């Protein structure tokens, strides 16, 4: 009998793959502060990565990877990029940002450019189109913030004219193989696109709690891959695989490759595996612009029976093994 | 030339200092009954070995050194052993009853009952010598004896040697090898005391060298002489700056100097590369780039932690062996383009390098392998904190139950010193994060 | 890059190469310690003979 | 030298004590002539912590032998290794206790107990290091429970800062002599708690239940029981007359297995199960061998382990055998049951190995365990206790000898503290 704690209760996903594992009959959970674990659903902040693989007689694990952050919180994601040769500087794909401090220069560098050029100079956090009006926002928060060229010229979906972005799940096992999940979600703005004034929230940004038209052309406003690739088919005359996701992967494979060597647990005393959700915004000619990476990402209601029975068949069972794939492996 | 006395405290000490000079003399060509054919100068001398041997008239070369227990057993196996005749009896100092894993009883105790008679014989070797540079410091975490008499200790060698160095080799408990449940009350309350009067410490984590010897040796329960032999191979490496000819760390105060920054962080890692097993067949002899490339895996070091998510203060490179300064730059150049290394924004990203041409001796019928060349990395990362932490955790765990507790003010120990030595801890934590994000 | 201070000779050699430039209590308080505690201790052993002698 | 002077008070006492002195001098090659006749030197390594040696470079046992009537002694005497024991070692009253801890305790042990406790510091004043005390004493009788329990006040008034470690038969209507062993029971174990460091439970419901249900046994004698008593005795004392890595003492055994003062009571057990006369064939794995030892059925102590929690461990296995396998096997045992073993104290379980196994076994295993489940055993002796206390039935053998109620409350009233602190410490 395996064993595992739970120590995020938030976790609709790990609370999902803890009942799964308990209803094996060979996994059973003990007291969140019990270090005779076999595997660790750790919280978010502060796990303690220190006080993993030190239990003699036990091989540990845990759902992620030390260093990850680097990749999943707007600000360092903009730094890594612009720093690593192996991406840096223009990647085709990330949209031209810069971090922001309310205690700059080089935002303005391009500012000045996009004015007297006349060229789009819209911008995000949270949205609008002069440089000084956002820092209102910056300076009375009182983080970090990133500004980021925001995407003018989206794809619209017909009919409705709206707007969307595409939320793809990957998962990295232990030895560092990368899972790309094949359902993909396409999170949807109901209300149709206006570029006019950039302060109408509903229709520009596209968080699924932001828009509580509410189910008006598809349950939840979420477009399963199935019924997206159809319409891409239909109304383009393409697929999704050709069109979009060729992009995807290579994006998923360029970041996590670039920091496997920061992160990866191939001769660490304890293993690692981590769920991600990259964010994609695809814009009017096809093309795939990388928003953020999520840490600790939410499953759509439907997926997550199928996607949680692959954590476990690909993450967990994989190293603790018991008595068609759902993955794309993209590989290296 | 200035000498340095070495002082073992307790089994751990001891046990390991019986494997380090045994080492010494192999590698200086010492024989057992003290005589060394190769001193030409009878009777005295200068010279580096000089540092760690006197030298009697009739031409024996003895140990700059004490052995310290409170229990007879360990150092009556010295007192009889192969090099018996190489230590002054007045050098093994023994009591008649142990500290029992208490620290308290160590330090309080039983140890104000040995402490001057122990001063008096350090002070015997140190009217030995013509200028002493300061003491080295081997003991356990976890012993009532490791842990409380080396603290009290410590604290007299601070007023009597104010102006000489104290490094320590300290062995950090582990479970698969420990002997006692409280050695988590014993390493947190001995840091604390010893804090201010160490100025450099090397950890030797008992988990580190048990699975090395695991994986690297194929033993598969290591006994205390497979662990102490291959300590002492790393001890060796660290000391042969003082023991041989040499630019690089040549007196302790450079210790400090390349490796301790800061006061506090005084613990700096150590990675020894390679450990091949004598008992195989076929070995395919490693590069300098491969052993240097091995400094950097989590699995070759004295401590189990992640360097890549810490920085560097300072890092010295000490090879033995066939090996020329073109190879290290060459390996060097390729490790820092794989690999994160990270350095505080106050110090230069640079390594300190020395190489003594002399290959790494062995004991006659170890296990480890003779190799043509190897590396002892010291690093001192912030990732060391890793160890502090899971020390201070286990600490917390039975100290807020207040279990055992008992045992120690039962020897004259007030409960506060426990959450003094816990703050302490603390603080040494949080300066650790401080240098490290 | 940068390789300086090499010193040479016969045992070995030694250097610096660089990558990348940057950016006590007292002998009474001790015996006052000590005394303290075996005071702590002799108290404790009379509170014992005491309770003993009842 | 670190030296433990034994003290066997009372019929079970010296019952017990001698097959104990019986089971390890035959480990340690010394032959009831007291003299050494065996093969190996690992057995005279530490010989000195239970031997002295005489003239003639011979090995007398240092223990005392006490007890207020004569009967016993003299069939010790009369006994296989009687002639080992030092003849003015002996301290016999003629009068007898009556299974009355008052005669032991206030009466009749006063008049002796000086007698013991000159020859106990005859035995001490030898010694290079002594390190403390092992008793050896039933609590239902008189002279073992009262005489036994002031000794111990008595040795600790004059050696305060040595360790008092006992092994305590406690009684069990199943094997009973008299009816007033609740009472002599509830007296002792109020003195166990304030004035011993270590104190094995050896229960002898539990004794009596391995007889008959585990070994097929159907009217169990005390031979029977004093099987089970000496082979676990021989296994708890195994890191104390040996050398190993471990190389232990009564001190640290205190140190390591005591969280707090009074929860100090142990539970034995021991593996394989065996009856006398009869030898098993099979010897166990390693395997075979922890599962047994943590098994309910070989506790000498008649609690429940699931019925509380292991504050901390001691496990001896002797015989040759791979420690590879014995260290997987007892990490297998507390990782797949870490919920009997307390979060708040990291790594609480210790286990060492001696090459020499029993006589008889080629593989063996013993179990010292520390667990808050023993409050099920003094919650017995306390139900008994109140029962006729509610009544004060049979009071008068005791008042005569000048004890008031007052005691029998206050003796009551700490025990059933002693079961309190126990249960705080289940929960935690
Ligand atoms: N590496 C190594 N560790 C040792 C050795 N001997 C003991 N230890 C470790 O030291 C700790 C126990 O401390 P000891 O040195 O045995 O005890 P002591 O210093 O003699 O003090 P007391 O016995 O308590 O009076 C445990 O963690 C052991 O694993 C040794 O020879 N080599
Ligand atoms: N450069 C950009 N250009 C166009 N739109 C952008 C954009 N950056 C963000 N957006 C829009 O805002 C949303 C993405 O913002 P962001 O990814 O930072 O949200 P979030 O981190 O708060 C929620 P989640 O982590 O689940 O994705 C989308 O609706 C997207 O269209
Ligand atoms: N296991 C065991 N229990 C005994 C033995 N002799 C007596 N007892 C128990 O001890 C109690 C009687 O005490 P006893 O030792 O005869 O009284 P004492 O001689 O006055 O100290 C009862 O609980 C008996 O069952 C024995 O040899 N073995
Ligand atoms: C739970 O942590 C323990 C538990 C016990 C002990 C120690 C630590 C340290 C040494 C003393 N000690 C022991 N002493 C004896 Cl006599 N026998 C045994 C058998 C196993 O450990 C024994
Ligand atoms: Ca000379
Ligand atoms: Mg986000
Ligand atoms: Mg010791
Ligand atoms: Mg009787």
């Amino acid at each position: 009998m395996y064993t595992f704690v739970v120590r995020d209760e938030n976790s609709s996903v790990y609370a999902e793959v803890s009942r799964l594992l308990l209803a094996t009959g060979q996994w059973k959970r003990l007291r969140k502060d019990n270090p005779r674990f076999n595997l660790m659903l750790g919280e978010r902040n502060r796990l303690p990565f220190g006080r993993l693989g030190h239990e003699p007689g036990l091989v540990q694990l845990v759902n992620y990877y030390r260093g990850a952050d680097k990749l999943c919180r707007k600000a360092s994601l903009v730094k890594l990029i612009k720093t690593s040769p192996e991406l840096s500087e223009s990647c085709t794909w990330f949209p031209e940002s810069y971090v922001i401090y309310p205690t700059r220069e080089v935002f303005l560098a391009a500012y000045n450019r996009r004015r007297e050029g006349r060229e789009g100079n819209v911008w995000i956090a949270l949205i609008s189109s002069e440089a000084s009006e956002l820092l209102d926002f910056i300076d009375e928060q009182g983080q970090v913030h990133v500004i980021q060229k925001y995407l003018e010229k989206p794809l619209l979906l017909e009919p409705g004219h709206r707007k969307f972005d595409i939320r793809s799940w990957v998962l990295v096992d232990h030895l560092y193989n990368i899972y790309l999940y094949r359902e993909g979600v396409l999170r949807t703005s109901s209300e149709p696109y206006n570029s006019a004034n950039f302060q109408d929230k509903t229709c520009h940004l596209t968080n699924h709690c932001i828009q509580k038209n509410y189910g008006r052309y598809e349950e939840g406003n979420e477009m399963f891959f199935e019924e997206f690739n159809q319409y891409l088919m239909d109304a383009l005359n393409t697929t999704l695989e050709n069109s979009i996701l060729l992009q995807i992967k290579h994006i998923i494979r360029s970041c996590l490759m670039c920091i496997e060597p920061a992160i990866s647990t191939k001769h660490l005393h304890y293993q690692s595996f981590q769920l991600f959700g990259f964010d994609f915004m695809v814009d009017e000619e096809l093309k795939v612009w990388l928003i953020e990476v999520n840490g600790a990402p939410a499953c759509a209601q439907k997926l997550y029976a199928e996607l949680c029975q692959g954590i476990v068949d690909v993450a967990i069972s994989s190293v603790f093994p018991l008595a068609t794939s759902i993955f794309i492996k993209l590989h290296h | 030339m200035r000498e340095c006395i070495s002082i073992h405290v307790g089994q751990a000490g001891v046990q390991i200092g019986n494997a380090c000079w045994e080492l010494y003399c192999l590698e200086h060509g010492i024989q057992p009954d003290g005589q060394m054919p190769s001193d030409k100068t009878i009777g005295g001398g200068d010279d580096s070995f000089n540092t760690f041997f006197s030298e009697t008239g009739a031409g024996k070369h003895v140990p700059r050194a004490v052995f310290v227990d409170l229990e007879p057993t360990v150092i009556d196996e010295v007192r009889t052993g192969t090099y018996r005749q190489l230590f002054h009896p007045e050098q093994l100092i023994t009591g008649k009853e142990d500290a029992a894993n208490n620290y308290a009883r160590g330090h309080y105790t039983i140890g104000k009952e040995i402490i001057d008679l122990v001063l008096d014989r350090i002070r015997k070797l140190a009217d030995q010598c013509t200028g002493l540079q300061g003491f080295l410091v081997f003991h356990s975490f976890g012993g009532g004896t490791g842990s409380g008499f080396t603290s009290l200790l410590m604290e007299r060698l601070s007023v009597d040697y104010g102006k000489k160095s104290k490094l320590e080799f300290s062995i950090y408990p582990a479970p698969q090898v420990s002997t006692a449940v409280v050695e988590p009350y014993n390493s947190i309350l001995t840091t604390h005391t010893t804090l201010e009067h160490s100025d450099c410490a090397f950890m030797v984590d008992n988990e580190a060298i048990y699975d090395i010897c695991r994986r690297n040796l194929d033993i598969e329960r290591p006994t205390y002489t497979n662990l102490n032999r291959l300590i002492s191979q790393i001890v060796s490496s660290i000391t042969a700056s003082l023991r041989f000819d040499g630019a690089l760390n040549v007196d302790l105060t450079e210790f400090q100097t390349n490796l301790v920054p800061y006061p506090r962080i005084h613990f700096p890692l150590a990675t020894y590369a390679p450990v091949i097993s004598a008992e195989k067949a076929y070995h395919e002899q490693l590069s300098v780039a491969e052993i240097t490339n091995a400094c950097f895996e989590p699995a070759n070091q004295m401590v189990k932690c992640d360097p890549r998510h810490g920085k560097y203060m300072a890092c010295c490179l000490l090879y033995r062996g066939d090996v020329v300064p073109k190879d290290v730059n060459a390996a060097i150049a390729t490790i820092k383009t794989k690999r994160s290394i990270q350095f505080v924004d106050w110090c230069p990203t640079g390594f300190k390098v020395g190489i003594n041409y002399q290959p790494p001796t062995v004991v006659p019928g170890g296990d480890l392998a003779k190799v043509q060349r190897a590396v002892c990395m010291l690093s001192n990362t912030t990732a060391i904190a890793e160890a502090w932490a899971r020390l201070d955790h286990k600490f917390d765990l039975m100290y807020a139950k207040r279990a055992f507790v008992h045992w120690y003010v039962g020897e004259g120990m007030e409960e506060g010193e426990f959450s003094e030595a816990r703050e302490d801890m603390a603080a040494l934590e949080k300066d650790y994060e401080e240098v490290g994000v | 890059m940068e390789v300086i201070e090499l010193n040479k000779c016969t045992s070995g050699q030694s250097f610096e190469v660089i990558l990348k430039p940057p950016s006590d209590p007292s002998l009474e308080e001790i015996q006052k310690k000590l005394e303290a505690a075996e005071e702590r201790r002799k108290y404790q052993e009379a509170e014992l003979l005491k309770h003993l002698a009842e | 030298m670190r030296e433990i002077v034994h003290i066997q008070a009372g019929q079970c006492g010296n019952q017990i004590g001698a097959k104990f002195w019986e089971v390890i001098s035959d480990e340690h090659g010394i032959d009831p002539t007291g003299s050494y006749h065996g093969d190996s030197d690992l057995q005279l390594e530490r010989i000195n912590v239970y031997y002295n040696e005489a003239t003639g470079n011979k090995y007398v046992p240092r223990a005392i032998l006490v007890d207020l009537e004569p009967g016993t002694m003299d069939s010790v005497r009369s006994g296989p290794f009687g002639q080992i024991f030092r003849p003015d070692n002996f301290v016999f009253g003629q009068s007898g206790a009556g299974n009355n801890w008052a005669k032991g305790h206030y009466t009749e042990g006063a008049e002796l107990v000086d007698s013991v406790l000159d020859v106990v510091r005859k035995e001490s004043e030898s010694c290079d290091c002594l390190q403390g005390f092992q008793l050896t004493h039933s609590l239902g009788g008189g002279t073992g429970s009262g005489m036994g329990t002031l000794l111990i006040s008595k040795i600790r008034e004059e050696y305060p800062d040595r360790i008092m470690n006992t092994f305590s038969v406690m009684p069990s209507p199943k094997v009973s002599d008299t009816v007033v062993e609740p009472y002599n029971a509830t007296l002792s174990v109020h003195q166990l708690v304030e004035n011993t460091d270590e104190t094995y439970c050896i229960d002898n419901e539990a004794l009596y239940d391995i007889c008959f249900r585990t070994l097929k046994l159907t009217t169990p004698t005390y031979g029977d029981l004093n099987h089970l008593v000496s082979a676990t005795m021989s296994g708890v004392t195994t890191c104390l007359r040996f050398p190993g890595q471990l190389n232990a003492d009564l001190r640290k055994l205190a140190v390591n297995m005591v969280p707090f003062p009074r929860l100090h009571f142990f539970m034995p057990g021991f593996a394989p199960l065996t009856s006398r006369g009869s030898q098993q064939y099979r010897a166990l794995t390693v395997p075979e061998l922890t599962q047994q030892m943590f098994d309910s059925k070989n506790m000498m102590a008649a609690c429940d382990p699931r019925h509380g929690r292991y504050l901390t461990v001691a496990a001896i296995f002797r015989g040759r055998m791979s420690m590879k396998e014995v260290d997987e096997q007892m990490l297998n045992v507390q990782n797949k049951n870490s919920s009997y073993f307390v979060e708040w104290i990291p790594n609480n379980v210790k286990t060492a190995v001696c090459d020499i196994p029993p006589r008889g076994l080629k593989m063996s295993a013993t179990f010292i365990g520390n667990s808050t489940a023993i409050q099920e055993l003094f919650k017995r002796i306390s139900e008994q206790f109140t029962a006729m206390f509610r009544r004060k039935a049979f009071l008068h053998w005791y008042t005569g000898e000048g004890m008031d109620e007052m005691e029998f409350t206050e003796a009551e009233s700490n025990m059933n503290d002693l079961v309190s602190e126990y249960q705080q410490y289940q929960d935690a």
